[PDB]
């Protein structure tokens, strides 16, 4: 039972009760009004500023408003700038603070309320999990990690702490090392470790470790609802859209942008090899851990949706082409990229993070050999001049054997079942 | 996360919110 009632708030309890009901009861606007005549009436009421805090929350809901929700956010603050205040309420006004914060997109403000919530309560190990989320959220693994072996340290058998650590290590290409945290965390049950971030790292690092166990894990994360399928790891997903690896051109409807690609491929060719010569360090290494070995880099003319002004000066026609399919260059959950790949190259199996692109792929430079790629089970090979498409959220795998470089060109685009209204909202990745 | 997920899903979190 939360005690949320300072000594002078249990004075006032029935003024602070009306006034709760009336917000549990949809009647924002009353409820904003009650709340605001108990904190004039009542200035230092931690609980009363709460209830303002509380029903500011509900504004921004309704409204939708950025305005709002920091108007709450800094009541929740308010809150705990108020005398007297006890400890479960400061708990609660300064979590959700952060929440809040985190909902937004205020992901530097949210860390700021959790390090103050973890030198309020330091022997709360939840508020410490949640301060390591807060650090991976900004991107900062180091701090993360260090929280999570705090977590550790004093509490070895909490589950959400295990399933980060390991994602942690895992991210680190710490393979074998992360398999037993995600997998301890995951079967500890605890609250958060359900969750198919781990499922899908758990199963890859057993992947490249070459331990058989990782489709049971892969099975058990589509038992529990975080996979489309077991071959369809991606989590960024649109449920209902047509699911197979390999697509014909017919079947995904871009017949024009196939069309385009496939009569124009020297012009695209030329360009790429051009900045090979000339710009190679417009290429950058692939940065995402896939490779087992091997050298692999890109050069990106548009990513989430975005022209990269200096890459297409260096590929003029190939961006004044592309510029002409809106399918591609609008798909903000996908690139527009030379991709060159060297013998002696092996991409790890691996899954995009979206169900909402499909993949083009056209040849450029093609050894005659020793270049593949597997999608699912099935394993191909491309052609100069040739389009291949598939969907990279199911499992692929490639190989580089030959004896020269392999130069494609990727086009991703949207979706074909995807709303043009789901194309304008989707959040970029 | 400061780092995108382009051709894996290695970040913690693939995209910024910012509103409802």
């Amino acid at each position: 039972k939360p005690k949320l009632l300072n000594k002078f708030d249990k004075t006032i309890k029935a003024e602070l009760d009306a006034a709760e009901k009336l917000r549990k009861r949809g009647k924002i606007e009353e409820a904003v009004n009650a709340f605001k005549e108990l904190v004039r009436k009542y200035p230092q009421s931690p609980r009363a500023r709460y209830g303002k805090a509380q029903c500011e929350d509900d504004l921004a809901e309704k409204r939708r408003s950025n305005e709002v929700l920091r108007g709450a956010i800094e009541t929740y603050q308010e809150v705990a700038s108020l005398p007297d205040v006890p400890a479960d309420l400061l708990k609660l006004s300064l979590k959700r603070r952060s929440d809040r914060q985190q909902f937004l997109g205020h992901m530097r403000g949210s860390l700021l309320t959790l390090q103050r919530l973890v030198q309020l309560f330091p022997n709360d190990t939840s508020l410490k999990n949640d301060l390591g989320v807060g650090y991976l959220l900004i991107g900062d693994n180091d701090n993360a990690k260090k929280v999570y072996e705090e977590v550790l340290s004093v509490t070895p058998n909490d589950g959400f702490a295990k399933v980060h650590y390991g994602f942690i290590l895992k991210a680190q290409n710490k393979i074998a090392e992360s398999i037993p945290y995600l997998k301890e965390g995951i079967e500890s049950g605890d609250p958060g470790t359900d969750d198919g971030r781990f499922y899908f790292h758990l199963g890859d690092a057993m992947q490249r470790v070459g331990n058989k166990e990782a489709y049971k894990w892969y099975e058990l994360g589509h038992k529990r609802g975080h996979f489309a399928s077991v071959w369809q790891r991606s989590l960024y997903n649109v449920n209902g859209l047509k699911a197979q690896p390999w697509w014909t051109p017919k079947e995904t409807g871009y017949t024009e942008l196939v069309k385009s690609l496939e009569r124009n491929w020297k012009l695209i060719r030329d360009e790429g090899l051009a900045v090979m010569d000339k710009a190679k360090g417009l290429f950058l290494p692939e940065d995402e851990n896939l490779r087992e070995k091997g050298d692999w880099s890109q050069f990106t003319l548009w990513q989430q949706g975005r022209r990269n002004e200096n890459a297409c000066k260096g590929a003029p026609k190939t961006c004044t082409l592309l510029e002409k399919f809106p399918e591609t260059t609008g798909c903000r959950r996908g690139q527009i990229k030379y991709s060159i790949m060297h013998p002696g190259t092996h991409v790890w199996p691996a899954t995009g993070p979206t169900n909402c692109r499909l993949r083009m792929h056209l040849g450029l430079v093609i050894p005659k050999e020793g270049c593949k790629i597997r999608c699912a089970n099935e394993t191909k090979t491309w052609e100069e001049g040739k389009v291949l498409i598939f969907d990279d959220s199911f499992e692929h795998e490639v190989w580089q054997d030959a004896s020269s470089f392999r130069l494609i060109f990727i086009v991703d685009v949207w979706h074909p079942e995807l709303t043009p209204q789901q194309r304008r909202s989707l959040p970029a990745i | 996360n400061q780092g995108k997920c382009k051709d894996g899903l290695g970040e913690y979190t693939c995209t910024s919110l910012e509103g409802f």
